[PDB]
């Protein structure tokens, strides 16, 4: 219905 | 047979109402949206409307808060409502059908995260 | 500091709810998320929830119908709900705030559809 | 501060 990517993306 | 009307040469602030006509239904609850293009510009995305689960909306970012886009199912038609129209909105406006292809999220997360917990899924629990 | 609980052992076809309780921080992008890494493998967002403009909630595609995230507001938890877990579900589980820094979409068009309709907008307009 | 970018693509 939705394709998605979610990309976490940390800090240091 | 798509028709896109109600276009017009305006002062800055004024309002237009675009129309797209739909002469069937497509695929049942598709995504129709509209994209302009000014001369010497590439296409850019404005807005689309889907009615299949319920109704979502989506606009550029430019434009979010001045155009609302909606559709009149009796009529088979779909709207886009443009408000507080700037010089940069002059071009010629367009609507097809979309499909959404892919939607990537970038979601940042800070600092030491929290204690986690385990989730072990067995034929042995 | 925030506290992820209620795994456990589970069989195929079975559910788990985890719990995500804070100490009162309403602060940078009220989102809260959950995040899981498996052995040999990246760490993948599982889920998130906003309440900031009413409700919003973000799935991977992989737990889309299965898992739904919620939140009780008068004890400041979060709440991610498992079902029909399956033994790619086998990780340790985390929750912490995120910000939806942007979306990318990818819009698809076929078709020759119509005319188009010319909008000007200038000062000379009369 | 979100950020939202839209891509257009035309195929057959």
């Amino acid at each position: 219905k939705k394709i998605e990517t979610h990309k976490l993306t940390f800090r240091e | 047979q798509l028709q896109a009307s109600g276009g017009g040469f305006v002062q800055p602030g004024g309002s237009l109402r675009l129309s797209c006509a739909a002469s069937g239904y497509t695929s049942g609850d598709e995504i129709m949206g509209w994209f302009r293009q000014a001369p010497g510009k590439e296409r850019e995305f404005v807005s689309a409307i889907s009615w299949q689960s319920g109704t979502s909306t989506y606009y550029a970012d430019s434009v979010k808060g001045r155009f609302t886009i909606s559709r009149d199912n009796s009529k088979n038609t779909v709207y886009l409502q443009m408000n507080s129209l700037r010089a940069e909105d002059t071009a010629t406006y367009y609507c097809a059908p979309m499909t959404l292809a892919e939607t990537y999220y970038e979601w940042l997360i800070s600092g030491y995260w929290g204690q986690g917990t385990q989730v072990t899924v067995s034929s042995a629990a």
